[PDB]
């Protein structure tokens, strides 16, 4: 009855006059690769010694 | 790149100087102790090129089946084959540049593929061990291969014609001077001799340390970390 089309389309954080939206993990980017080469030194550092 | 004959020249009037063999005209060596003096230049170069990176070339090493130790002898060459020793030739050289046995440490092989293969890494399938210094083991021949092998090298060793052409760096040869002088004098025994020879081999590091104070023989080294994207940290 309400002829228009049957999609409802919610954005996760809104896209300035966009119709799509933009997820969590863009602003997350390049922070996980910091603590990820961090985290992995760190498990070098403790693993590549003589215990 | 100067000239065997002219080494002898330069040699008469600086290290060896007072020595005996010095002809009348001062400006040459006399023909009983030419043997001697090139016996001390090949050694002199040879050491010279053995602490500072001054030649490093690289020779293919074609792979032949059934044969895994490869030596880099003249013997095995293609231009140099000597068939008396070598059961086939697998070395590539050109009859301009053929092989001269010279090879003092092997640096980095690559292959006909482009794969680099380490060197001596015991738990290395695709690594090319070395027995000895002037050998290669390959543990998998593999077919259409060959090896362009990266090694330092030593100057080709001079026969004794006097227009050999000698590769040294112009601000080396106040070293070779100094080495010659000291295996000349150490050899008569003498203590005003001996004493020499000590002044002249003490020079030849001062030399030797003031060419590589100033980088004037390639010896620092700066390269690009590759090693940085490879592992992570975007």
């Amino acid at each position: 009855p309400d002829g228009k089309l049957p999609f409802v389309l919610v954005p996760y954080m809104p896209r300035k006059r966009e119709l799509y939206g933009e997820a969590d993990a863009e602003l997350l980017g390049d922070n996980q690769k910091i603590l990820g080469a961090t985290m992995r030194g760190m498990i070098d550092l403790l693993g590549r010694s003589a215990n | 790149m100067r000239k065997l004959s002219d080494v002898y020249k330069v040699l008469a009037l600086t290290s060896l100087k007072s020595a005996g063999f010095i002809t009348d005209d001062k400006v040459n060596i006399e023909a009983w102790g030419k043997p001697e003096v090139l016996a001390h230049i090949n050694e002199g170069l040879t050491r010279l090129h053995s602490r500072f990176v001054l030649r490093t070339n690289n020779c293919i090493v074609e792979m032949k089946e059934g044969r895994t130790d490869y030596p880099l002898l003249a013997r095995y060459s293609y231009e140099r084959f000597d068939p008396a020793k070598a059961p086939y030739p697998y070395i590539m050289d050109t009859p301009q540049e053929p092989f001269q046995e010279d090879v003092i440490k092997i640096l980095n092989v690559y292959d006909s593929k482009g794969i680099r293969r380490k060197l001596n890494d015991d738990h290395d399938k695709n690594g090319l061990f070395t027995p000895r210094p002037d050998v290669l083991q390959c543990m998998w021949p593999r077919h259409f291969e060959a090896l362009n092998v990266l090694y330092q090298a030593k100057h080709p060793e001079l026969t004794g014609d006097e227009n050999q052409e000698i590769d040294l760096p112009e601000t080396l040869y106040s070293a070779l001077e100094n080495w010659v002088g000291y295996r000349y004098h150490t050899g008569l025994n003498t203590e005003g001799s001996t004493a020499k020879a000590a002044e002249y081999l003490q020079l030849y590091e001062s030399i030797c340390g003031e060419v590589v104070d100033f980088d004037l023989a390639n010896g620092s080294m700066s390269n690009t970390n590759v090693l940085f994207e490879k592992r992570g940290w975007v």
